């Protein structure tokens, strides 16, 4: 519990790393003997037999392996030993295997049979692989392995169609299903935490690696997959192949494996080629003499198998194959044995000569001739393929290489050599022996499977390390654990995760680490007495002090926050850097110290010297003279002196950038380590200093990063960056003193008089425009005196070459202050190649203060260019700051109003019971609301009671005008239903009127204004109905207008809430009898604009501040200094709890979250941290027994346990059921916390006493970034912080990123300043004024303007709308350009025709888009993609591509899904790009037609799809039937009837009828019905027999029938006789149901109601043409009159249609002749 | 012969020490200080810092003074800007183009003088000063000689002492004839200048204006600097005299071995 000790962690680590021998004694196999030699000895083992074939074990042959399987083994005939042993449970089970076996067993295919067992988990119907359903993990050790191993695994596995790729250095992870990395690799990547959620089988290849330094990686690894598994419960296969070492059962329990069923060890006997040892322990020690020693005993060697079998020489360095080569060969010329290797006229010879004369190779020339080569990684590509191609025909005798070709190559070879086991470790600072897993792979290429019988490896060390690779070799070197070396640095890792918040997390994920196994089984060897062990038998106290230990390490560094007492951890930003950048704990510190704004460059490259990853390098005195000779010329200074080891690092690195080759062999070799970590290392000190805004040391650093990697100082020329180039000109370039800029603006060839190559002349011209760069042009948006909305336009002003920029270029937007010394704003941009040309617009907010600084200073430079950067200096020096708001309305200290001040007792009845008086704000309107009719502003707080004063205004309006009608109007179809529920049970049940929701189906819209007393709408619902005024009466005679949350004006939505008020004031100047308007909004600062713009009285007007809300409001706003988002939301989840604690310890609290999966997780992290206080259950004041009743009516079990402890959760994904169950537990005090989405704060019907604001920011899956909260968000989310009858405060905790903490504090304890965006979108308002006639000329459109709101603002906040003076003149030219430039594109798009530049007049498409309240835009690509011959399949694609289906959300988890269900939908689509939420708009219709159940998010996705899909259908009707086209308008009908029924022309009439299965229908198409009218006659006991169904089902089948349209069609041609061409023809149609109907249209399957449209065509079918067509609704009785003129001369036959659009079946046809003379 | 005992000389250049110093300059802009006339002329401190920290504590730089009047009252001058021109400097005095500050930004300010820093702290102004600002008014009218100063930031140790002067009429026929460079010219007086009234100030801000092309320091470039020189301006501070672009010899002579 709290015993702690602690620990000295390095005399518990291992020094020898993987050269540690944990065996005392190694018994060699019978047969081995030794030797004594002069200053040598020898020591042999001989080849081990195989072990006969022991029980049941036959050789498998591919063709008996599952059938899916057998193409990743073709080209093979049988499988092996160990893979027939291992098939069944590779291939037929899930189970975690550990298979040990020596080193070319065949591992490799048995890891490759569980990966084809993971793909046939996904084979599809189609036949392929659903790919974005899984991933595959390969872990390998060595990178060359890795890439040999994605080439290998790529064609294996080809035939299915599948990406494998090495990842690197990030759209190809998604592509690829099999990841190949390094252990490191894939440590990095799942530190960050994405797509490693698919992860269903992870390969652990060459497992032993835990014994080396790099062990304690896999360790990391797999506790983290392991324990991600017990808290997700997605399991995941881990496969293990290891070497034949001990300690494997150990290896297996900490894969999860079970002993008696994955684990699987196969001896050394299995090697499939037996293997002579031989070892040489050297016993002279003097380095001279050792070096001839060994010089002699490799040829002495080498001459044992001289022409007889080909030798392979390791040696451990590039530079030592040519000299082993040719001291090799100098020394058998000097006794003349050259003639043995070849046999000097064979073909083996000649071979030898022709391509060293084409190798190239300086070095390799002079050997391959005499039978000798060399390879190693420093070579060329060919070369090294000759090396392998000559080698492997048996034509080179003697091959010198590294290690590198073991890995990357299979080239075995009979005989192999490891001259000397001695290696240089530059990250140790000195000679180390060798690595093991490098030996066992040299050594496994001893012997070709085919035509050596055996191999002889031959290894050469000295003679104290014969013991050790004698156990390495012959099974007996345990597999142990390095891990507490590494520990500080892991559990740091696994803090910034999440994964361990406190120490009993740690000792828990402590206990999944070969160090946990290692030390329960072998205590003694890990420092633990053998008594110790079970002081504490399980090692609780000794994980905990391991714990404590590291803990406390991480907490002196400042990467951790430790409690010792409480345990708890707490990450921070330097923490999470030091995780993410893959540095040490130490470093960071060392960074944390140094790093500080005033940095020079010169202490910037010191800083980096002191990185503890060169804590090991030491100066050398044979180093000091070359490394002296470049310190006194080094071009930046060093303070340190040459003794000093950070002065040797400060050097290399600057000789690496100059790019210097120095003689020192232990120089070099440091100076590739020191670099090679430099790139990681100064990429962490830039995100370090980046973060803390310090200008001037983040360009240092990003220069040098860049510096680093380019390998070049800014000095010199950009143009060094192209590689493709002919160097010695550029170096000339540097020399001509002329500046870089200088050569955009120039000819192609002025360039060769200034270079001297006209030669070289427009190759030059090519790469200067190659080169980025970027044009920035700025406007500048006040919003207030405080706070300036800078909106960026970046213009590229280059060119794209993929061969040179790739796929993207990323960019720094800088945002600098007045001296280049503050970062006030940055953030990353990413230029994509498809947009190389775009121009692009970044909008970011900055502070200023009054005396007004000179300027700021934008930069964008780019991530990786060097010299690449545009800087705008944005002068403020012409910048019109908008005018201090004006003081508040004071909150006049009036007696509260009683209740019984209405004078009305059944107005009384509706507030009686629910307070006693109106509060103060609701006090000070009431004699102007309810006493007056002038239209009134009331300006308050979210929570004031606004809704209240409205109602005032309602229940004046119905003591005048009993009857009257008042139009309502909230922003939000969240906050309208909550209204309609609250005013319905107000007016209508107690007062008994009429109170009706707009449903947004325009068929059953303009029925309910004209029915009902109260309108209750959205802007966009009550837009379409406020365009047609001058027609429709039921628009003009509303007595009261209501707009409420105006203050959403400046939102998204805003336009439309402009327009549709601007309009009801230009209704009211035109109307006689004025209509009052009553405009309800949040605290505004600009408030008195909102009362001059709608027509308020300065007395009318109450603009209230937020200070005055009746519940008084507790604003705590927290920054976090951390800036990953996920890192961020971790650091407040604690915090979150302990707000609970404080400021609402016992009150309902509300926890708002960013995002649908956060709401479970905080839920469960505040139980959880509710748990370890033992305070669990406090935030549940409902007794457990008294809960099941609500609580097991949830499908959510995660919800049930949560709500069983007092916190519940609510998101978009929650049924509409479960969240009233929640809503309910909560305002009944059942459950004390609830943990709600950001996307549910405006349609909440639940308040509490704290709200927690967690995060301002959300994922937006369309842009691929983070979207900060619109203000409007923040505050309905605080306005949910009040109880007026329950507390006596509010308190809201926002917890915010630091940099966003100024932004909430002067919006929210101010009133919120709103403008207008009506200029943004004007095109689709202007249209429709024109098609009512309201505009009429260019004039008129002006007049328009000066009733709207973007207006009135443009004179006291010109610069917010680009102008730039307030004069009458300024803007009347501002709004002519506005004007012109809306009126050109509705006449490009054909829906208005402009005469003389003056008078302009609406067109057939220009109504149609008006009408059916569609964009222009969509209306113009509507009319240019339908013919004639449009059919239904092309009707669903025009459709489909209209601008409303434009925002339609593309999730990449549905790619196969929407392509399988390409598959299954009925009409086939050409180019299938599922990249376009309109081709995803095509597949969902045709799957609401084909009625075909899709997921949650699918489902409610088609749901807003169907909601605009009528009036698009109806516009292609309006247009098809314009142009004379027949059958696709009557299509395109008969398309309105099948989205309303949800079925297809072709599908059976009787799928409309309600329990109609599936086939049940088919059981009666044979019998003698199809139409619904057959099934209505039809008797009771006949008839309910073959339906099938019960007492209840009947009658939905039945009253179907009664609503089922069944007209009885008449028409006559007026004078039949007298008529001819030229003459009118008109028809009389005359309709009449039967009965009538009670109800709407009955379609369950669309979302919204809909009321019975008819149209009545008149068309020749012959010819498809299109005659007369007249849309109707029928009551009843109706009389149509159709008319058109009369063609030729003849006997023409026309054809009356009389089609629906709302039900399959009732259409109806008559053929009719007309005798034209 | 050649000596029982010899040694190899290592190179040491002189500019490794004075960058090591340049990098602790920020120190001294925490601890600056000020030393009548009829004009008072303020100084923010925002421009001041920056001008010491890209200086250097042994050459000389400077820099142009631009500024206006407060509105209704003219009898202050607020140094609004300072101009940053090609350069180079010894420890006694700095060498500038005939060719003064010409831009939009300025047009609107009147010119104030120039400001230099100088190694050694000294009672009196300097002889190649008064040379300097008297020689600068010969050739452009634009300064008034009751109205352009000259303004020393003298290096005292570890702080940064200021002190202003304006030139008499006594001192301008003698600064415009002398041509004699020495510390002790032939005629040169103490009543060549008076001391003018000089303030720091916080409550504005001003700015730099540096070359469009070019950079200010040409302290390792002095052969491309000529005082027939032209030069454009930009709004944009100016860089660190150690800058990586200021001194490109000495990254590329290391890059050829
Ligand atoms: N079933 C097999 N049948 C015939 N040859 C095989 C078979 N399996 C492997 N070989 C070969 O044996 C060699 C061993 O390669 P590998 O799978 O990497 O062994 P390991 O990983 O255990 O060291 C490969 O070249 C491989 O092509
Ligand atoms: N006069 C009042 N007296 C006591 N409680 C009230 C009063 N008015 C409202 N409450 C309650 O305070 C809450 C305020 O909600 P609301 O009317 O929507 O304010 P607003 O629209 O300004 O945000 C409502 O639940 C309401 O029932
Ligand atoms: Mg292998
Ligand atoms: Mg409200």
């Amino acid at each position: 519990l709290a015993p702690r000790q602690v620990l000295d962690l390095e005399d518990l680590v291992f020094t020898q790393g993987s050269h540690f021998m944990a065996n005392k004694r190694c018994q060699l196999p019978d047969g081995s003997f030794r030797r004594q030699r002069k200053g040598y000895e020898e020591v042999h083992v001989p080849a081990l037999k195989p072990k006969p074939f022991g029980s049941e074990e036959q050789l498998l042959p591919v063709e008996k392996l599952p059938k899916y399987a057998q193409a990743g083994f073709e080209g093979f005939k049988t499988l092996n030993r160990i893979q027939s042993k291992l098939y069944r449970a590779a291939l037929e089970t899930d189970e975690n295997l550990l298979l040990c076996a020596p080193t070319g067993a065949g591992k490799t295919n048995v890891a490759l049979m569980c990966m084809l067992r993971e793909i046939g988990k996904h084979i599809n119907m189609d036949g392929t692989i659903n790919v974005d359903d899984f991933k595959i993990i390969y872990i390998a050790p060595m990178r060359s392995l890795v890439q040999e191993m994605v080439g290998s695994f790529g064609k294996r596995l080809a035939t299915y169609g599948i990406t494998v790729a090495e990842l690197t250095g990030k759209e190809e992870i998604s592509a690829t299903q099999i990841i190949v990395c390094t252990p490191e690799k894939w440590d990095i990547i799942t530190r960050k935490g994405t797509y490693t959620q698919l992860v269903r089988l992870i390969i652990l290849d060459e497992i032993h690696l835990l014994h080396d330094d790099r062990g304690p990686v896999l360790e990391a690894l797999v506790a983290r997959a392991i324990r991600n598994i017990e808290m997700t419960q997605e399991d995941v296969r881990l496969i293990g192949l290891s070497a034949t070492l001990p300690n494997y059962e150990d290896v297996a329990t900490f894969l999860r494996v079970d002993p008696a069923k994955g684990l699987f060890y196969f001896d050394n006997s299995f090697r499939p080629v037996p293997l002579e040892q031989t070892y040489v322990g050297i016993t002279e020690k003097k380095a001279i003499k050792r070096f001839q020693i060994m010089n002699e005993i490799v040829y002495e060697k080498i001459m044992e198998h001289a022409g007889k079998n080909q030798v392979l020489v390791f040696v451990h360095s590039r530079k030592e194959t040519g000299k082993t080569a040719r001291a090799i060969r100098d020394m058998c010329l000097e006794k003349d044995t050259l003639g043995l290797f070849l046999r000097e006229g064979s073909a083996s010879t000649e071979v030898l000569r022709t391509e060293a004369e084409q190798c190239k190779n300086l070095e390799l020339k002079d050997l391959l001739p005499y039978g000798f080569a060399i390879h190693h990684a420093g070579m060329t590509r060919v070369d090294r393929t000759l090396v392998e191609d000559l080698f492997a025909d048996k034509h080179i005798q003697v091959l010198v290489s590294t290690a590198t070709l073991a890995w990357g190559v299979n080239l075995p070879a009979h005989t192999v050599i490891i001259k000397g086991t001695q290696v240089y470790s530059p990250e140790k600072g000195r000679w180390t022996e060798l690595g093991a897993l490098d030996i066992l792979q040299m050594l496994g290429r001893a012997g070709r499977p085919q035509y050596d019988t055996k191999g002889e490896g031959i290894l050469i060390t000295s003679h104290g390390e014969l013991q050790y690779y004698l156990s390495l070799l012959n099974q007996q070197l345990p597999i142990e654990s390095q891990m507490v070396s590494k520990l500080p640095d892991m559990l740091n890792a696994e803090i910034v995760l999440g994964n361990v918040q406190n120490a009993k997390d740690a000792v828990n994920w402590l206990g999944y680490a070969y160090l946990y196994i290692r030390m329960l089984r072998s205590p003694t060897l890990y420092g633990i007495s053998h008594d110790d062990l079970k002081g504490d038998p399980l090692l609780d106290q000794r994980r905990l002090d391991l714990v404590h230990t590291a803990a406390l390490m991480l907490d002196k560094n400042n990467l951790v926050k430790y409690d010792k007492k409480t345990g708890n951890f707490q990450v921070t930003e330097l923490g999470r850097i030091a995780s993410h950048y893959y540095i040490t704990n130490d470093t960071v510190q060392t960074y944390n110290q140094l790093l500080k704004p005033t940095l020079s460059e010169i202490e910037l490259f010191r800083v980096f010297s002191l990185s503890s990853e060169f804590k090991n390098i030491t100066v050398r005195e044979e180093e000091k003279l070359e490394l002296q000779k470049l310190l006194e010329r080094v071009p930046i200074p060093v303070k340190e002196s040459i003794e000093e080891p950070s002065a040797k690092i400060n050097v290399l690195l600057q000789a690496f950038i100059s790019q210097l080759k120095l003689e020192g062999f232990a120089l070099m070799a440091d100076m590739v380590y020191v670099t090679q970590s430099a790139g990681r290392l100064m990429r962490a000190i830039f995100e370090i200093v980046l973060n803390r805004g310090w200008a001037q040391l983040t360009d240092k650093t990003l220069n040098l990063c860049k510096m680093i990697d380019k390998r070049m100082w800014q000095s010199m020329c950009p143009l060094r960056q192209f590689r493709k180039l002919p160097e010695e000109v550029v170096k000339k370039i540097e020399k001509k003193n002329f500046p870089f800029e200088r050569l955009y603006d120039l000819n192609h060839n002025e360039i060769g008089e200034l270079i001297r190559m006209p030669k070289m002349g427009k190759t030059i011209h090519k790469y200067v425009h190659l080169f980025p760069k970027l044009e920035l042009s700025v406007h500048l948006q006040p919003i207030t005196r405080s706070t300036l909305k800078v909106e960026l336009t970046i213009t590229p002003d280059f060119q794209w070459d993929e061969k040179v920029h790739g796929s993207s270029e990323a960019f720094w937007i800088l945002v600098e202050d007045v001296d280049s010394e503050v970062i006030l704003h940055h953030e990353y941009f990413l230029l994509k190649a498809k947009y190389a040309q775009d121009e692009h617009l970044i909008t970011f907010f900055v502070p200023v203060f009054e005396p007004l600084p000179p300027q700021y200073f934008i930069r964008v430079v780019s991530d990786r260019w060097l010299s690449c950067e545009t800087q705008l200096p944005v002068s403020f020096r012409h910048l019109i700051l908008p005018e201090k708001y004006p003081p508040p309305t004071e909150l006049l200290d009036l007696q509260p109003l009683p209740v019984s001040a209405l004078r009305n007792s059944a107005f009384e009845s509706l507030y009686q019971d629910k307070f006693p008086f109106f509060n103060p704000i609701q006090t000070q309107v009431f004699n102007t609301v309810y006493n007056s009719d002038d239209n009134v502003f009331v300006g308050a707080p979210t929570g004031s009671g606004k809704t209240i004063c409205a109602e005032f205004a309602i229940l004046r309006m119905l003591l005048q005008s009993s009857e009257g009608r008042c139009v309502y109007i909230t922003p939000m179809e969240a906050l309208a239903e909550q209204v309609y529920m609250d005013w319905y049970e107000k007016f209508q049940d107690r007062l008994n009127k009429k109170v009706v929701l707009l449903t947004g189906e325009t068929s059953t819209d303009l029925k309910l204004l004209g029915k009902g007393n109260i309108i209750i709408s959205t802007p966009e619902k009550w837009d379409i109905l406020s365009r047609r005024w001058k027609q429709r009466k039921n628009v003009q005679n509303i007595n009261l207008f209501v707009v409420d949350e105006v203050h959403l004006i400046g939102g998204e939505n805003g336009p439309v809430l402009e327009v549709i008020c601007s309009r009801m004031r230009y209704i009211s100047s035109q109307i006689e009898r004025p209509i009052r308007i009553v405009a309800l909004s949040s605290s505004l600062s600009n408030a008195k604009d909102v009362a001059h713009w709608l027509g308020c009285s300065a007395t009318s007007t109450f603009n209230f501040h937020p200070n005055v809300r009746p519940v008084p409001l507790e604003l705590h706003i927290q920054g976090f200094n951390i800036s990953h988002t996920q890192t961020r939301l971790l650091s407040m989840a604690k915090p979150v709890y302990h707000a609970i604690t404080k400021h609402s310890p016992k009150k309902p609290v509300i926890v708002f979250v960013p995002s649908r999966k956060q709401t479970r997780l905080t839920a469960i992290d505040i139980l959880t941290t509710c748990a370890a206080d033992i305070q669990r259950q406090r935030f549940l004041h409902c007794t457990e027994k008294d809960l099941i009743p609500y609580l097991e009516k949830l499908s959510d079990s995660t919800l049930k346990e949560t709500l069983l402890n007092g916190v519940g959760y609510l998101h978009e994904g929650l049924s509409p059921m479960e969240r009233r169950l929640v809503e309910q537990l909560f305002s009944s005090g059942a459950i004390q916390v609830v943990v709600a989405s950001r996307s549910l704060c405006w349609g909440m019907n639940v308040a509490a006493h704290l709200v927690i604001i967690m995060d301002t920011q959300y994922y937006n899956g369309k842009i691929h970034a983070y979207v900060d909260y619109p203000i409007y968000d923040v505050l309905q989310m605080v306005g949910h912080a009040n109880r007026p009858l329950q507390d006596d405060e509010g308190r809201c905790v926002i917890m915010c990123q630091g940099s966003k903490k100024d932004f909430f504090k002067k919006f929210l304890y101010e009133p919120l300043p709103v403008e207008s965006h009506l200029d943004h979108c004007m095109h689709d308002h202007f249209n429709a004024e024109i098609v009512t006639k309201t505009i009429e000329n260019k004039q008129d459109a002006v007049d328009y303007l000066t009733w709207t709101f973007l207006y009135r603002r443009m004179t006291q906040n010109p610069n917010y709308y680009n102008l730039q003076g307030i004069s009458h003149r300024h803007l009347s030219d501002h709004l002519s350009e506005l004007v012109e430039q809306t009126l050109s594109d509705l006449e490009q798009s054909k829906c208005i025709s402009i005469e003389d530049e003056m008078d302009v007049a609406p067109l057939n498409l220009g109504m149609i888009a008006a009408y059916y309240y569609i964009n222009y835009t969509t209306i113009e690509l509507f009319s240019m993609s339908l013919n004639a011959k449009t059919k239904v399949r092309g009707l669903i694609e025009i459709i489909s591509n209209a601008a409303e289906y434009e925002n339609i959300p593309i999730r990449h988890h549905e790619d196969n899904l929407l392509r399988q269900l390409a598959q299954k939908v009925p009409h086939k689509l050409n180019n299938p790009k599922f990249n376009d939420p309109h081709v995803k708009t095509n597949l969902l219709l045709q799957a609401h037609l084909s009625r075909m159940q899709l997921s949650a998010e699918l489902q409610s996705d088609t749901e807003e799809i169907l909601s605009k899909a009528i009036r698009l259908i109806q516009a292609c009707v309006d247009v098809l039937s314009s142009n004379g086209w027949l059958s696709p308008a009557l299509a395109a009908m008969e398309l309105a009837q099948m989205v309303t029924q949800a079925m297809w022309s072709k599908d059976s009439y009787l799928k409309q009828l309600p329990h109609f299965t599936s086939e049940h229908i088919k059981r009666c198409t044979d019998k003698g019905v199809e139409s619904v009218f057959d099934i209505m006659e039809m008797e009771d006991e006949e008839r309910n027999a073959l339906l099938q169904l019960t007492d209840s089902q009947i009658a939905d089948v039945a009253r179907f029938c009664n609503r089922y349209p069944n007209i009885e069609l008449s028409y006559e041609v007026v004078d039949k006789d007298s008529i001819r061409s030229g003459g009118p023809v008109v028809v009389l149609v005359q309709l009449e149901r039967e009965e009538e109907v009670t109800g709407p249209v009955i379609a369950p399957l669309f979302p919204q109601k809909r009321e019975e449209g008819w149209w009545v065509v008149i068309g020749d079918a012959k010819s498809n043409s299109l005659i007369s067509i007249k849309r109707l609704t029928l009551q009843q009785k109706a009389k149509v009159k159709l008319d058109f003129v009369a063609p030729a001369t003849g006997a023409h036959n026309y054809t009356l249609y009389f089609m629906s659009d709302a039900y399959m079946g009732c259409d109806q046809e008559y053929k009719f002749s007309v005798d034209v003379k | 012969p050649l000596g029982s005992m010899t040694q190899t000389f290592s190179s040491k250049t002189e500019w490794r020490v004075r960058a090591i110093s340049a990098a602790n300059l920020h120190l001294r802009t925490n601890h600056i200080y000020v030393s009548e006339t009829g004009y008072t002329y303020i100084l923010p401190k925002n421009v001041l810092k920056k001008f010491i920290c890209i200086s250097d504590l042994r050459a000389q730089i400077a820099g142009y003074l631009y500024g206006v009047s407060p509105p209704d009252n003219p009898q202050v001058k607020e140094i609004r800007c300072i101009v940053m021109v090609p350069q180079w400097g010894t420890h006694q005095t700095v060498h500038l183009p005939g060719q003064l500050p010409q831009h939009e930004y300025l047009k609107e300010m009147e010119p104030l003088g120039w400001i230099h820093t100088q190694p050694n702290e000294s009672p009196q102004l300097s002889p190649q000063d008064v040379t300097t600002h008297a020689k600068i008014m010969a050739d452009n009218p634009s300064w008034d000689g009751e109205k352009t100063i000259i303004i020393t930031c003298s290096f005292t140790p570890g702080s940064c002492t200021l002190t202003a002067y304006k030139l008499t009429p006594s001192g301008y026929e003698w600064g415009r004839q002398n041509t004699d460079k020495g510390n002790n010219p032939k005629g040169y007086l103490p009543s060549h200048y008076e001391r003018v009234q000089m303030l720091l100030s916080d409550r504005f801000l001003g700015f730099f204006m540096v070359p469009a092309q070019s950079s200010w320091n040409y302290n390792f470039m002095g052969v491309r600097h000529d005082p027939n020189m032209k030069y454009e301006l930009q709004l944009a501070n100016p860089k660190e005299f150690y800058h990586e672009v200021h001194r490109p010899s000495h990254f590329l002579n290391f890059a050829l071995l």
